[PDB]
């Protein structure tokens, strides 16, 4: 899980039936493009309870291959066969950020950020399965260890990258804003 | 190019394609729109066709009347 | 930043949601049928616009034309009749 | 107002359901456009006729003014 | 109506052209797990161990992937207050 | 933003730094004619 394989995109809620895109692997921050607002994920039971029992906060869940929302959201997006037409994204347009599954190589000229950033990783993780195809164990173990070390280095870099511009000290937040 | 930089690029995804349900919903929406248009504008066009057919029949009839009266009075004034 | 409006081209070789080698055909057929339905809807809209606009416009045009023509013709006929009766 | 998640083939079959109705409504609109084309032909014929009449009346009124 | 979401068991292949989501997602999984039983049929122990370890690692990666897409994108604090209608 | 001498905060929305106060910044003078960059105010 790293930035270069992420992808932001607008969604079409349709107050419920909203479906999960095919490339969905893990969801990052989810919000709108109007004044800013961050959603929080909850369980199906919480939303079922909210439905009957009852709009600053907005929740959502995962019903199979859907993203449910308690409020009757009316997000709008251009239909499928639309030609170009960025559409100047209208209001109530939620923007989702998630980790998308990258494409599989199909041509020798096909490249990817992994090749330009860390080719030894792929080379070792594939020499693993190569030395498995043929009968060899020492090479398998060594290549696996090296690939795991490279992946650990990369994820540690990603970790040290996030929240890495200053320290933090919670300023005793006790909801100064209560009047509303 | 980036050497180890993670922000230096962003590899695309499989494909920015929706599920079959979204395509079905789009097809159903287009079909409902086209069907409403068909029905309403077809009733309107049928009513307009009837009205304009009767109107042009009356028009050609009264035109024959006007032309025969015109030539009648013309030859009547010519004879005087 | 973008929209998911492109067409299906590959399968999720990695990912627990989406399509498969035994389902991509369904995605592609659905996309094709939706595009065909939109083409039909646009063709119908264009046909109806043409019909309505042309019919209404030409109707109003030649209706006002023949109306004013008939008015002037009947008025000229009345004037000619009065002039004849006068002499 | 929430439904289940059918398989892709079912959604595909559901999408194609929106074609036959359109095919028939177009098999009708073709005759409709033929009819309005006939009407436009009649209209242009009547316009040619009204133009001929208008010119003949211009000439006859000029002759009238000339004579009296 | 009442909707039910269950983990359906997939059907046996019983055909060459047949496929499944696993063949596209993790074919190595089935490959290693069947080579395990193969190297069990023939008395090959080291191969059994290697294939089983690899299949276990693949299944662990898959189940971990299924966990990192769960209700993660939010703090775990501020326990919910779904108490009642009586405030 | 909802519930809000003036401290500053920034985040990382994938590939965009987002500052709350809506600060404004400017780039310096670009000219390469052997002249200084002349840093900009704010």
């Amino acid at each position: 899980r790293i930035p270069p394989l992420e992808k932001e995109v607008y969604l079409d809620i349709k107050d419920g039936v909203a479906y999960i895109p095919p490339d969905y692997l893990e969801a990052q921050w989810m919000m709108r493009a109007k004044d800013g607002t961050i959603f929080q994920v909850t369980s199906p039971e919480e939303i079922s309870y909210r439905r009957q029992h009852g709009n600053q906060p907005v929740n959502f869940a995962r019903f199979g291959s859907r993203f449910i929302f308690y409020p009757s959201i009316e997000a709008d997006t251009p239909y499928y066969p639309d030609d170009g037409s960025p559409l100047i994204p209208a209001e109530n347009s939620v923007i989702l950020s998630y980790y998308a599954d990258p494409p599989e190589f199909h041509e020798d000229t096909d490249t990817s950020t992994i090749l330009t950033i860390a080719p030894e990783l792929l080379l070792y993780f594939t020499l693993r399965h190569a030395c498995l195809f043929v009968q060899d164990d020492n090479g398998v173990q060594k290549w696996s260890a090296l690939g795991k070390a490279i992946l650990d280095e990369m994820v540690e870099q990603n970790k040290k990258q996030e929240y890495s511009g200053s320290p933090i000290a919670i300023p005793n937040n006790m909801t100064r804003l209560q009047s509303s | 190019v980036n050497n180890v930089g993670q922000f230096g690029a962003t590899e695309g995804s499989i494909g920015a394609y929706k599920q079959a349900a979204e395509y079905a919903a789009d097809s159903k929406y287009w079909a409902l729109l086209a069907e409403s248009k068909f029905g309403t504008i077809d009733d309107l066009i049928a009513e307009v066709e009837r009205l304009y057919q009767q109107g042009v029949l009356m028009k050609q009839d009264i035109e024959d009347l006007k032309q025969d009266f015109k030539d009648q009075d013309a030859r009547l004034m010519s004879l005087i």
